[PDB]
């Protein structure tokens, strides 16, 4: 399923993942096409934050889900 | 229209050297990643190195670290692999793979193309030409129309051999067997035909053995038993 | 790092049948697994990309499937043609791992050999060595039992054999089994016998033959 | 007009495109040139990365501009 990641910048980021996608890989796929290194991402869904390790169909994730991301520096 | 040709394997001591080539076509290895992965005989595929030479990323396994060293020229567009301190646990069949975009948009990357593998070979023993002597189709080879007839090819080193029939022009009901071990540290090979007996007389057959790692080609010609 | 575990090692289905082949991955791997043939003697080529896409060229019979970090190759119309062996690959984290493998072959209806026998050679004999050969051509299943017997003494030892792939056509295999002597040790001794148990065989065929004549 | 694309391994190229042109067209047009796929092609604009939907007009970039090349590794 397509999901989106937006920033604070205002950019939108469409990602091609599975709801049984860890959350380590999600941000592995955002290192790999934005360059942005694991550490330094923090994904928002909902206002609460995911926690690594956990599937997306833990926090109820459905297709076209914006998710939000912050950065760590 | 792309493809990936090896070279450098071979016959080499333990503890000798070998530079392994893989001359790419039909893409530019400075903006693709190329793998190394061996497979040792009777055992499954084993990643080697790899390489990201857009960046100049290089990996390699636990059990090639400090041994291997794997590089790659843009120029000629070519990633090689220096095999130093080899050991008998190396011997195995190396194939070079690039990695990356596949298809499908969104999509993880894989190892598309392969080249077609050469074979390291690493041992003490030195090279040894074959020797191939005919199986001629006799009365216990014969079973009414059909007539088994073949060549063995024995006692060679290292591997490989190629057993063709007529230069090529006897393809139908060839079957060549595996190598084998030989307890004498030999391998040896064994390449039957089945042949109409009504051409025994009138058709001639000769088998075609090449042999690379020796320099050696064999044409034996095979024909019926006589007193 | 993280390592594939496929299951079964080896299957047998016949022509037309659904076979699938289990590839469990350590960790959480994503959908970064990749589906590969390898037919003997030649590359291992790609099917099954990004566990689930079609590789352009593999015919659509082949497809994979994810769930969680499990993963499943299945082939709908299973062909002669895919005698060969399957790996899962693990490409995620850069140690790349692939599966143990997995040998596919053909079930075929029961096919009896056709065995030959062929003395040494005189070219041979020359040279100082004498190997008689046993021919077991065109038989199906892979089990076959040779039994050679010198004089009726049967031989322990100095016994070579070999099995080839099953065909991509017929789906038979072959059988070779040499009985390595030497020169004067091939002299001393007057018939030289070759048994042959199989599945297909109805008793023991027995091919031998007497030395020097033919 | 025409902007430029370096790459990391020195190659510069001069790409005639439009404002209009999405960035998917202006990564096609790279390919032609270099092989590299679409997919891989990471095309990076004054510090931002260009997304595969919009045309490099919305990001205001004018004639004899610079744009820099990254590949991506695994995909997905």
């Amino acid at each position: 399923m397509q999901i989106f990641v937006k920033t604070l910048t205002g950019k939108t980021i469409t990602l091609e993942v599975e709801p049984s996608d860890t959350i380590e890989n999600v941000k592995a796929k955002i290192q790999d096409k934005e360059g942005i290194p694991p550490d330094q991402q923090r994904l928002i869904f909902a206002g609460k934050q995911l926690e690594d390790g956990r599937t997306l169909s833990d926090y109820n994730i459905q297709k076209e889900s914006t998710l939000h991301l912050v950065l760590r520096l | 229209e792309v493809q990936l040709v090896e070279s450098g394997g071979g016959l080499v001591q333990p503890g000798g050297s070998l530079r392994l080539s893989c001359a790419a076509s039909g893409f530019n290895v400075s903006y693709s990643s190329i793998h190394w992965v061996r497979q040792a005989p009777g055992k499954g595929l084993e990643w080697v190195a790899s390489i990201y030479s857009y960046y100049g990323s290089t990996y390699y396994a636990d059990s090639v670290k400090g041994r291997f060293t794997i590089s790659a020229d843009t120029s000629k567009n070519t990633a090689y692999l220096q095999m130093n301190s080899l050991r008998a646990e190396d011997t195995a069949v190396y194939y070079c793979a690039r990695y990356g975009f596949a298809g499908q948009p969104e999509t993880w990357y894989a190892m598309d193309y392969w080249g077609q593998g050469t074979l390291v070979t690493v041992s003490s023993a030195s090279t040894k030409g074959p020797s191939v002597f005919p199986l001629a189709p006799s009365s216990k080879s014969t079973s009414g129309g059909t007539a088994a007839l073949g060549c063995l090819v024995k006692d060679y080193f290292p591997e490989p051999v190629t057993v063709s029939w007529n230069s090529g022009a006897l393809t139908s009901g060839v079957h060549t067997f595996p190598a084998v071990l030989q307890s004498s540290g030999l391998y040896s090979l064994s390449s039957v035909v089945t042949v109409p007996s009504s051409s025994l007389g009138t058709q001639t057959y000769i088998c075609n053995v090449n042999h690379k790692p020796s320099n050696t080609k064999v044409d034996k010609k095979v024909e019926p038993k006589s007193c | 790092d993280i390592q594939m575990t496929q299951s079964p090692s080896s299957l047998s289905a016949s022509v037309g049948d659904r076979v699938t082949i289990t590839c469990r991955a350590s960790q959480s791997v994503s959908s970064a697994v990749a589906w590969y043939q390898q037919k003997p003697g030649k590359a291992p080529k790609l099917l099954i990309y990004s566990a689930s896409s079609l590789y352009s060229g593999v015919p659509s019979r082949f497809s994979g499937s994810r769930s969680g970090t499990d993963f499943t190759l299945t082939i709908s119309s299973l062909q002669p043609e895919d005698f060969a062996t399957y790996y899962c690959q693990q490409a995620y984290v850069e140690p790349i791992t692939f599966g143990q493998g997995t040998k596919v072959e053909i079930k075929r209806t029961v096919a009896a050999p056709s065995v030959f026998i062929f003395p040494p050679s005189d070219s041979q004999l020359k040279s100082g060595t004498a190997s008689v050969v046993c021919l077991l051509n065109n038989f199906y299943p892979r089990e076959a039992k040779v039994q050679w017997k010198v004089d009726n003494a049967l031989q322990s030892g100095n016994s070579q054999e070999s099995v080839t792939e099953q065909d991509s056509k017929d789906s038979t295999y072959s059988l070779s089994s040499t009985l390595t002597l030497s020169k004067a040790d091939y002299e001393k001794h007057k018939v030289y016998a070759c048994e042959v148990t199989h599945q297909g065989l109805s008793s023991p065929v027995t091919k031998s033959f007497n030395r020097g004549e033919c």
